[PDB]
RNA sequence: AAUUUCUACUAAGUGUAGAUGGAAAUUAG
DNA sequence: CGTCCTTTAGGA
DNA sequence: TAATTTCCTAAAGGACG
């Protein structure tokens, strides 16, 4: 009774997380560069309901320029500056600035972070 | 000096500023925990109920006392108005008899049955307990005890019923002028045809079902007017007229129904009686509208039964008499003749032909006065029979078949749109949205209601006045008994549009009381202890302060001290109506305290011999003068507060002058000090609710130009305001509920680039650094405060304005004139002209150029109105889409007014506005009638206190010193030929006239027949092609031609110059000379012989003269537009000027300020301006004693002579 | 079961619809008002794959303002001008005029309509 | 798309440019 | 004797 | 919806507690 339906839930969570990052991308672009918060960038969909905050593999730096792809409409994100050329498509903000991840930044605290 | 320099300070005015009350501190919490909010809210929800019970008792009183009235002077007035008075100095004693009648009816009201225990406090305390037996009803009236004085507004709206002022809101002017006039009219109509009505067909039932005594014939006769004054008597009058009910569904015939039953001859044309006047659906929920809709307008309803009865009745339509159908002439016959045949006014053309055969002679020239009299008589002649439509139709066409077939096909259209829409008519239909926002259901009610309402309008013509003599009968029975059932769907239509166009907000409010019937009486010194309302000023931020009930003296023991915080306080009470105030204070047990019994003054007040009824005597009036002047001189409450620097003994040659002087001096408001910490503590303890008066110019952010109302409220406490603008009492307090619920707000997000909706806004995208909401001001429980100010309570330069403008303008040498008019490509076109006729500026008003800080950003309105009409085109419900066009137009006319008030002081002018009483316009112009009438009401009431905000308040023109250059607006029919500077002028012969010649197209150049066209051609003089000008010169005489009576020169030289625009609807541009060459060589005539009138009266085919009449008419159009492109229109002249060149608009649109009008609309404004220039020329001809009676309503021939004499 | 996950994939398609709505709402704001595309509006969610375009319960008017609610961030839309009070939660861009809906306008068509 | 209120807006950032006379009663459409 | 409503009075 | 009114009041009288 668990044979193909896992692929259904596997797609539903991806539609949820892309809804979340497309809720976030406009608030991301409406921030000044001295207020660009710290991300847990992965270029992999990382679920904001749990954040999977046990793994220190994710680097935590400051997000840079928020460009759009020209092929699709995807929100490509840069870490640091353009000079790093680090083209990532999945970020979530926290107060986990350097490597010390403690608490989650929700939507009203990235809107009021402006 | 200027002319507007003299026009200051003329008369009085009453404007209500209003403002928002912000609660400051914990005062809102004080209202909440002190349990103060619901009290007024429950008080303002049974106030209507106790007012309804009081009107019930007042109707009981009137029903008591009207059964004891007796107007003894009836027996003479019924003869004297039946005298055909011929005036001859006899109607003024007639008016004295009438004023005796309307006085003597009031004597039973104002004299007996208490009448002081009718409007005092005693009614709701004693009588209304007895006048009620249900416990719930007495529970309402026992609640308002102690709060009786709140009804003084309602009682002053009661005591106008019992007066004698010839106002419509009396009972006296009702039961005399609205009752006796129709009584003697219906009596004379009864006496003319009294021998028509017999016994055994209407009298034998109306002798017993209506009265069972004094049966019928005495009612119209004479002395039975003294019964019809009540509601049951006028109910019997209506049952005679409309038909009785007899408690069941037979609905038997009435007497006016017997004139609708006396039809056996078939020649009606005679009037009936008239009903009389007598004094004293949705909008709840959505499912109630659905219930009303599908339960009163299902196919199960009686209205659909009336429709099916009409279908079977019109199946039997041709089986009646073909002469017994009368249809009422009016706006209807233009569509009637267009739906039977297909032509607009050919039935009017047939009657015009017949009346041309009857009253006009065999001469070949119609009189244009006979044309106007024929128009007014065609509007006077009542109705036409269906045999008259048989005679106006040709052979092989009876007209009753088309009416039957199109009526059956239109109710078949109703059937088909019903059957396509029956999916909603299941009575268990479940909604999905709010119907204010829903669209799928509103369209269905729309398309059904429009079908049934259009058929109702389709049959509204088929009455002919209803109360008519001989006709057809058995058609008309089922006709009227289906129409009375049908017509309620239009009230349903007017109700449902009052639900789909509901407000998204809620302007429900109620009156705040704070446990005080004496709440907010007036701004005062000593009565703070009672009204409990004082205004406090701090910095530039104001406050209203209400204390409470049980701490009512908390604003007394407060001093200055200097705690670095000090609110100021306003005082210096008024003196309301000293002509009634000083007898109230000087003879009311105050005479003994200050004086004793002189007596001489007591007797001359007792006679009232200082008023009129005696002229005066210089001892008689001036004993009152010095008695007041010296009794005041010791009054310690006032005489120290007001300086009464008075004039001497001989200046007061009446009593009104001294009363006007104390009216001038009796209002001296200033500042009182009250320090901050103790009053803030008083707020903190909960003894003083402190609100802040607020609008959006009080904030520190508001650096623009303030509101005009905020300028008045700032000027109210300036040191230049002497007595000009007084802040009178009568202020109130209102709270609106928060209606946009917090689960329902929408909001633009912060720091998001929001776009700009103005196309001419050069910055293209804006960012906001915070949140902005949509209609946030409805989402908060908000208090609003109304204060009445009185502007110019004591004026000096008192004169009649209509005489004054004329005597000023006669002395003037170069008076400018601004003329406004409507149009198609432009909504309003401003011209402005000098005293000579030279145009000095003109432009359109499609764009309004808002300017600020030296930057001016133009706002188009026409493309916006085009956008909204384009939305109405694809609207699918046409009720939210057509109301907003109406409000946008009343949001557009509120910005032309600033341009007009700028231009008036700019150019010292008068304004000429297009009248709307005496013209049926083109029904295609953009700003229609119900907007232009709204515009003139908004130009008079702005000119009443004309003020420009960006001026010095102290100087003239400023808000202390507004010009008052008009009178008060009265009514939409009372706008006649003069008001202030606003001249009303009619708009005849105003668009189609060249401004360089004064030529008019005046002919009737559409084709009917060959010999008439040859009569037209032989009426010409010369038809010769000039070769070097390459045109055809048409020399003609208007004496040769019909209906050309009004002209002046009557000798014109027409031409083929330029191209024209044919309608064909398609579009067709045609160059004229080549078209005439084609029509000639198509029919083969050598057209180089100069005169060739004989050559043109030798063709014998219809296909030429049908084709030549069109070209001859299209020579004279001068109105050449496409109505698809706003840029392509021109007015061009087929006549040479005094030089010989023509006038093309194309030569003058591309000029800086053209000496002729630019477009076809500017011609309309310029020719409106020329009529006022002619009136200026008329004003100098007469003299200063007759200047008040110069007739301005200019007849056409005078205007044409002025226009043709303009270019010399 | 076969009527249980189809009581669940209906909750997946709303997750698709809301992403489509948010992707639309960020591109209508970037337009001048004379370049707003005609849409079909409803308060039930509308799938831009099928749409069942032959249904007579839907029209094709222009879209006016694009705004957001208060407590949530759900992007309602205004059809026609502001004062019509025509608030709607689900739109789909088309090219057909008021009642003859031609076809559903795609995303890059709206994106190129800015120019 | 803020408003005493309406109308157009954003107009340089809690707003701009114009206008605005309310409360109640009665009559007729 | 405050306190709190009710009533009141009539320019050219 | 439009026409047509009244008001745009401080001060005496008094009921009462
Ligand atoms: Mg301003
Ligand atoms: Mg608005």
């Amino acid at each position: 009774m668990y044979l193909v339906v896992q692929a259904l839930i596997r797609a539903c969570i991806i539609k949820e997380i892309d809804l979340y990052t497309e809720q976030l991308y406009n608030i991301i672009k409406s921030l000044p560069y001295d207020k660009r918060p710290n991300v847990v960038y992965s270029d992999q969909p990382l679920d904001p309901n749990n954040l999977d905050l046990s793994e220190p593999e994710l680097w935590a730096e400051q997000v840079g320029e928020c460009m759009r792809y020209a092929h699709n409409d995807q929100p490509c994100f840069y870490i640091g500056s353009t000079k790093r050329e680090l083209r990532v498509n999945y970020i979530v903000p926290v107060i986990g600035v350097r490597d010390e991840i403690e608490r989650v930044m929700t939507l009203e605290e990235v809107r009021n972070l402006h | 000096m200027s002319k507007l320099e003299k026009f200051t300070n003329c008369y009085s005015l009453s404007k209500t500023l209003r403002f928002k009350a912000i609660p400051v501190g914990k005062t809102q919490e004080n209202i909440d925990n002190k349990r103060l909010l619901v009290e007024d809210e429950k008080r303002a929800e049974d106030y209507k109920g106790v007012k309804k019970l009081l009107d019930r008792y007042y109707l009981s009183f009137i029903n008591d006392v009207l059964h004891s009235i007796k107007l003894k002077n009836l027996n003479n007035y019924i003869s004297l108005f039946r005298k055909k008075t011929r005036t001859e100095k006899e109607n003024k004693e007639l008016e004295n008899l009438e004023i005796n009648l309307r006085k003597e009816i009031a004597k039973a009201f104002k004299g007996n049955e208490g009448y002081k225990s009718l409007f005092k406090k005693d009614i709701i305390e004693t009588i209304l307990p007895e006048f009620l037996d249900d416990k719930d009803e007495i529970a309402l009236v026992n609640s308002f005890n102690g709060f009786t004085t709140a009804f003084t507004g309602f009682f002053d709206n009661r005591e106008n019923m019992f007066s004698e002022e010839a106002k419509s809101t009396s009972i006296a002017f009702r039961c005399i002028n609205e009752n006796l006039t129709r009584y003697i009219s219906n009596m004379d109509i009864f006496e003319k045809v009294d021998a028509i009505f017999d016994k055994h067909e209407v009298q034998e039932i109306k002798e017993k079902i209506l009265n069972s005594d004094y049966d019928v014939e005495d009612f119209f006769e004479g002395e039975f007017f003294n019964f019809v004054l009540t509601q049951e008597g006028i109910d019997v009058y209506n049952a005679i007229i409309g038909g009785f009910v007899t408690e069941s569904g037979e609905k038997i015939k009435g007497l006016n129904e017997y004139i609708n039953l006396y039809n056996q001859k078939t020649k009606q044309k005679l009037p009936k009686f008239k009903p009389l006047y007598k004094q004293v659906e949705g909008y709840t929920s959505d499912e109630e509208v659905l219930e009303v809709f599908r339960n009163t307008l299902n196919k199960n309803s009686e209205i659909f039964s009336s429709i099916k009865k009409l279908e079977k009745l019109f199946k039997n339509f041709d089986e009646y008499s073909s002469a017994g159908i009368f249809v009422k002439n009016g706006p209807a016959i233009s569509t009637i003749s267009k739906d039977i045949f297909g032509e607009w006014n050919v039935i009017r053309d047939k009657w015009n032909a017949e009346y041309d055969d009857i009253h006009l002679k065999k001469k070949a020239v119609v009189t244009e006065k006979y044309e106007d009299d024929r128009r007014k008589s065609f509007k006077k002649i009542g109705s036409f029979s269906l045999e008259q439509l048989q005679e106006y139709a040709d052979a092989d066409l009876s007209v009753v078949e088309k009416l039957k077939e199109i009526i059956i096909q239109k109710v078949d259209e109703i059937y088909k749109v019903y059957g396509s829409s029956e999916k909603l008519f299941d009575a268990d239909f479940v909604l999905e949205k709010s119907l204010k926002k829903n669209d799928a259901v509103v369209a269905i009610m729309k398309d059904l209601l429009d079908s049934v309402k259009s058929f109702e309008n389709y049959i509204k013509a088929f009455f002919g006045e209803g109360k008519e003599t001989n006709r057809d009968e058995s058609f008309y029975g089922d006709f009227v008994l289906a129409y009375d059932i049908l017509l309620k769907v239009d009230h349903i239509y007017d109700a449902i549009r009052n639900y789909v166009t509901q407000k998204p907000y809620s302007k429900d409010k109620f009156k705040l009381y704070f446990q005080n019937p004496q709440f907010m009486g007036g701004w005062d010194k000593d009565k703070e202890t009672d009204y409990r309302a004082t205004i406090l000023r701090y910095g530039s931020k104001y406050y209203l302060a209400i204390m409470d009930k049980k701490y009512a003296k908390c604003l007394q023991k407060i001093d200055k001290d200097d705690v670095n915080g000090n609110y100021e306080k306003i005082n210096y009470k008024l003196l309301p109506g000293p002509n009634k105030m000083l007898p109230k204070v000087f003879f009311s047990k105050k005479w003994m305290a200050y004086y004793n019994p002189s007596e001489d003054i007591q007797k001359i007040y007792k006679n009232g011999t200082f008023k009129k009824g005696d002229m005066f005597n210089l001892n008689d009036c001036h004993k009152l003068i010095d008695f007041f002047k010296d009794s005041i001189s010791r009054y310690p409450k006032w005489s120290n507060a007001y300086d009464f620097n008075f004039s001497e003994t001989e200046k007061y040659k009446d009593i009104a002058g001294f009363y006007r002087e104390v009216e001038e001096q009796g209002y001296k408001v200033s500042f009182e000090s009250a320090s901050k910490k103790e009053v803030d503590k008083l707020v903190e303890e909960g003894k003083l609710y402190m609100f802040q008066i607020y609008n959006k110019d009080f904030s520190d952010k508001s650096h623009g130009t303030p509101n005009l109302h905020t300028m008045y409220f700032k000027l109210l406490f300036d040191e230049n305001n002497h007595g000009q603008i007084r802040l009178s009492g009568g202020a109130e307090l209102f709270m609106r509920r928060a209606s946009l619920k917090k689960e329902e707000l929408v909001v633009h997000p912060a720091n998001s680039p929001i776009a700009n909706k103005n196309p001419d806004n050069p910055k293209k995208t804006t960012t906001l650094s915070y949140d902005v909401y949509k209609d946030k001001r409805f989402s908060e429980d908000q208090y609003e405060l109304h204060i009445p100010i009185a502007i110019n309570k004591c004026p000096k330069n008192i004169f009649k304005i209509n005489t004054e403008v004329r005597v000023l303008l006669k002395h003037d040498d170069n008076p400018y004139v601004i003329g406004i008019d409507r149009g198609e490509r432009n909504l309003l076109y401003i011209v402005v002209v000098d005293g000579k006729g030279n145009i000095v500026e003109q432009y359109s008003l499609n764009e309004i150029i808002n300017n600020f800080n030296g930057i001016r950003i133009k706002t188009d309105y026409h493309s916006l109105l085009d956008k909204k009409e384009k939305e109405r085109f694809e609207a699918r419900q046409n009720w939210t889409s057509i109301e907003n066009i109406k409000e946008l137009k009343a949001g557009y006319i509120s910005q032309v007014v600033h341009k007009i008030c700028e231009l008036v002081e700019k150019y010292d002018a008068v304004i000429a506005l297009e009248d709307l009483n005496s013209g049926f316009k083109n029904s295609r112009v953009k700003v229609e009638k119900q907007v232009y009438q709204k515009f003139e009401k908004m130009l008079i009431d702005k000119l009443n206190y004309m003020v420009d905000k960006k001026s010095n308040p102290c100087a003239t023109g400023g808000a202390l010193k507004g010009y008052q250059i008009t009178n008060k607006f009265e009514s939409f029919k009372s706008m006649s030929t003069q008001n202030g500077f606003i001249f009303y002028i009619p708009a005849w012969l105003t668009s189609k006239i060249d401004p360089s010649t004064g030529f008019v197209n005046l002919l009737k150049t559409k084709y009917t027949s060959i010999a008439d066209s040859k009569k037209f051609i032989s009426s010409f003089d010369r038809i010769m092609y000039v070769p070097e000008e390459d045109l055809f010169e048409f020399a003609l005489d208007y004496k040769n031609f019909s209906r050309t009576d009004a002209d002046y020169i009557k000798k014109w030289k027409l031409y083929s110059y330029g191209n024209r625009i044919r309608i064909f609807f398609d579009w067709e541009e045609v160059c004229l000379t080549s078209a005439y060459k084609e029509l000639f060589n198509k029919y083969g005539i050598n057209y180089q012989q100069g005169d060739i009138r004989a050559l043109l009266c030798e063709q014998s085919d219809k296909a030429f003269y049908s084709s030549f009449m069109a070209l001859m008419s299209l020579m004279l159009q001068m109105r050449n537009s496409i109505t698809g492109r706003t840029d392509v229109d021109f007015l061009i002249s087929p006549v040479k000027n005094s030089d010989g060149i023509f006038y093309d608009s194309r030569n003058y649109e591309a000029q800086e300020n053209a000496i002729l009008p630019k477009n076809a609309d500017a011609n309309g404004a310029y020719n409106i301006a020329r009529k006022v220039l002619w009136a200026i020329g008329q004003f100098k001809k007469a003299e200063d004693e007759k200047l008040d009676k110069v007739k301005i309503a200019i007849s056409n021939k005078e205007w044409l002579e002025y226009a043709q004499t303009s270019v010399k």
